[PDB]
DNA sequence: GGGGGGGGGGGGGGGGGGGGGGGGGGGGGGGGGGGGGGGGGGGGGGGGGGGGGGGGGGGGGGGGGGGGGGGGGGGGGGGGGGGGGGGGGGGGGGGGGGGGGGGGGGGGGGGGGGGGGGGGGGGGGGGGGGGGGGGGGGGGGGGGGGGGGGGGGGGGGGGGGG
DNA sequence: CCCCCCCCCCCCCCCCCCCCCCCCCCCCCCCCCCCCCCCCCCCCCCCCCCCCCCCCCCCCCCCCCCCCCCCCCCCCCCCCCCCCCCCCCCCCCCCCCCCCCCCCCCCCCCCCCCCCCCCCCCCCCCCCCCCCCCCCCCCCCCCCCCCCCCCCCCCCCCCCCC
């Protein structure tokens, strides 16, 4: 249809949490959507070829994690990793 | 198009076989496949070239 | 009921993000119930470094918005968002830096 | 159901503001012959991009060249460009 | 002398002040419609009859000078390392060689 | 043991059709192989990149063409066109 | 005798030759080896990378092929 | 006794023709596996590795190098040496995007 | 100019690693025909955005002139690779035990499919309100005109005495 | 020998002459327009819940191939002598930057109409799926043939030195 699928308002959320009182301007958003969508490209894109390379047709967060350590730099790629597994174990933890 | 200009650079040496060193002679030397083959070639070594300004003695 | 971003405890949207990669499948192909949990977690951790040090320029300025100036100071500014990310962004300028030899 | 003919807009990229663009990127002082160079290698990159921004948009048959067309005819020549889409 | 010498800058002293000045800016530097003619103009002679979005020609511009203003830092690597402080087109040639372009 | 696909027979078709009495050596053999997936990966990739941007599920000779015209240099491109049209063409009048 | 040290003057002089280079600087031998160094720590570390996500001990060909691949340095002759 | 000695930089142009003829490797063979072996260690212990494995690691960087070399002998003499140096070398990688 | 010593080339030759030609197989593609389903093209339809045309005014641009600066060229020097001859301990090729790399064959959490359902972003549309940038208005600087010794602080002889 | 006290000699290091009209620059201030900001539905959209597959893991089985070693072979490092080359300095002319002046074209603001493009709705040519038939390509094993490539001999040409 028309409706056309932004990242934006989950932005504004992570923005609030590290500068409450901090606000974007819609060209800043705009660069932040462009990034957002191109991270998760990159990702999904390395996981698929992972996944092919192995002769596995499943995407697992364990093809997303080596994603991840393919495309961050050294530190970033730590940090993320942590983030993941974390959010991954709490989110088994209901089921 | 590769087989044809690689199949040259071999037969421009007497030999029957193409390698990858005719491969390499074959894709530098062609402007078009050359901007499109990026990718190393193992084997095949560079074209000759020596910039005009060693080569010398001068006068 | 909760979603699965309340569940997973993230603020990015897990199931948009799982049917993005249904739909990036390949075939047959299958996404599994937590990869699009953990990509959700790692979108967010990005987002989340790159506003902590834009923020962090918007207010060394005296200033209230975030602009593409300050994401741009924040990014070549960091090493590792330096070498991640190799866009351009509109609006951001340079870092200032003139050649010893020049002054 | 009208006119007016395109020619020689390169020279629209003046002297100022090709030192404006050098000033930006660091450049104290500039040989009178910079000029001629950078109209030449600006009209080669958008030659570039322009064709490939055309290719999609004929390809979608439209005949509106899209900021979107722009975009991914930057990011296939790994130009990415974050502001408008990427 | 009466009202003696007008005050007159040393040649590079107006210079320097000038990338201080566009540095920290983030405006683009080029007009916007000879920009914008000469973007009608390429396109035209690859197919006539062609309309453009206005945004789809700014981003064009913020691509051009993004793409200029980078060249102009690797060319001025290229003269200083020949010990000069002016920039010479064998300088941009020499920059685009390395970079893998060429024309 | 599992079969290993590859492009070599065809490679080594096209060779006699070019060079009848020319031969090609294995490391040869394999360097076109290696750029014969390359090549078709690269294809494929942007024509389903086309598809997408174009809301559109199906992959046809249209995205394979416009493709080619991305990705090949000029002549390469003049003619590789006319090679494709004219495969098709001979195929669709046939039985 | 350290590891890097194993790659020598005389195979660095080769390797400049064939770049077409004439005359060589003294201090150009330390920096081609850190430079060799980084350029394989940046391509060993993505071979590895594939190694452990498929489960092995072996770093195969292809590792290697999808590492040069991923960094623009695409090889041809040794499988993919 | 026998005094015959070649004009500095005449042996160094057969060498630049006779190795830009050739097509072989140039870094010794087991060196360059001890030095593979070694980086690899730091990243994952008791690892093994596939014959063509190494072989590929040697072909792309001996091939990386030698591309090196040309952009570093053209930025000598861009200044007007004919004599490469590490700031040609570091003008170089600089220019290239890959920084260090 | 010649010799003197080398490398290099050309043509020819031989063995051997590499390549090929053969037969044989079989699970797996490949192709067929038939049936059913689905992506998409046309055809309006309506709305949205893009050239276009108008007018007014000031910042941007161009041209010109002058002088200072900077690049190029030339020379010289000390110094640093190139070349040479010499010496030698690892590397290279071949052979052999051992250990994962595949290959296989299930079964079970896990994933999809289908159906239903209750939230969940998503424009649209006034509407108020609220940072921001530009304009103004002073205020504290770094250099262009050079400047003019005046010190410490090595530095390199230099010379003479010890 | 050698060493030590002169002895200029830059040299760099403040230092002490005066900027001084821009050059920011920083604080203040104020309209303004765009950025939110509620409303307002609302198609979407993501969650649940059975119901039904299903692919992947995992142990087991297999078995080329990796590491390792020994024996055999070769590249490296070297100290030294030489000469050119990079560097440094000086000199000189040309070129480009600063400034001035006048001008105008880009910008800004409005609207407006018409193209054109998207969205939906209708329709249907086209692709998939399926089962069956069939051919079939990669592999193993084989195993005769062969193109290559190092080597050799003889000759020619080049370079360096005299």
């Amino acid at each position: 249809k028309t409706r056309k699928e932004s990242y934006a308002i989950y932005v504004y959320k992570v923005l609030k949490q590290v500068h409450p009182d901090t606000g974007i301007s819609s060209k800043a958003m705009s660069i932040m959507n462009s990034f957002v969508n191109d991270v998760f490209e990159r990702i999904a894109g390395e996981a698929s070829r992972l996944a092919h390379y192995n002769k596995r047709s499943t995407i697992t967060s364990r093809e997303i994690q080596t994603a991840v350590r393919l495309l961050l730099p050294g530190e970033l790629a730590k940090h993320a990793v942590s983030e993941g597994t974390k959010a991954v174990t709490k989110y088994t933890s209901a089921k | 198009e590769v087989l044809e200009l690689a199949g040259n650079a071999s037969k421009d040496l007497k030999v029957k076989r193409i390698t990858p060193r005719h491969l390499q002679l074959a894709i530098r030397g062609d402007e078009e496949l050359d901007s499109l083959i990026k990718a190393t070639i193992a084997g095949g070594g560079v074209i000759p070239h020596i910039h005009k300004s060693l080569i010398g003695k001068k006068g | 009921a909760v979603s699965r971003s309340q569940r997973a405890g993230l603020q990015f949207p897990v199931g948009r993000i799982h049917r993005h990669l249904k739909s990036r499948t390949t075939s047959h192909g299958r996404v599994g119930a937590t990869a699009a949990v953990y990509s959700a977690a790692i979108l967010e951790y990005l987002t989340a470094e790159v506003l902590e040090l834009a923020g962090n320029a918007s207010k060394d300025l005296k200033v209230k918005r975030i602009t593409p100036r300050h994401l741009q100071l924040a990014i070549r500014g960091d090493e590792e968002l330096d070498s991640l990310i190799k866009a351009t962004i509109a609006g951001g300028g340079v870092i200032p830096h003139i050649h010893k030899s020049l002054i | 159901r009208h006119r007016k003919v395109l020619r020689d807009n390169i020279q629209g990229i003046t002297k100022p503001a090709i030192r404006r663009l050098a000033r930006r990127g660091g450049v104290k002082r500039i040989s009178g012959l910079i000029y001629e160079e950078t109209r030449g290698v600006l009209k080669v990159f958008l030659e570039n991009v322009i064709r490939d921004a055309v290719t999609y948009t004929e390809h979608a048959k439209r005949k509106t060249v899209t900021a979107m067309d722009v975009v991914y005819a930057l990011k296939r020549q790994g130009r990415t460009l974050y502001g408008f889409g990427g | 002398g009466g009202v003696k010498k007008p005050h007159r800058y040393r040649p590079g002293t107006v210079a320097l002040r000038e990338i201080r000045r566009y540095q920290k800016s983030t405006e683009l530097l080029i007009r916007k419609l000879p920009f914008q003619r000469l973007v009608r103009e390429i396109a035209q002679d690859f197919k006539t009859d062609l309309r453009f979005q206005s945004s789809a020609v700014m981003a064009l511009q913020e691509a051009s000078e993004a793409y200029l203003v980078a060249l102009f830092e690797d060319t001025n690597l290229c003269a200083i390392h020949a010990k000069r402080v002016t920039i010479m087109p064998k300088d941009i040639q020499l920059a685009r060689r390395i970079r893998g372009e060429r024309a």
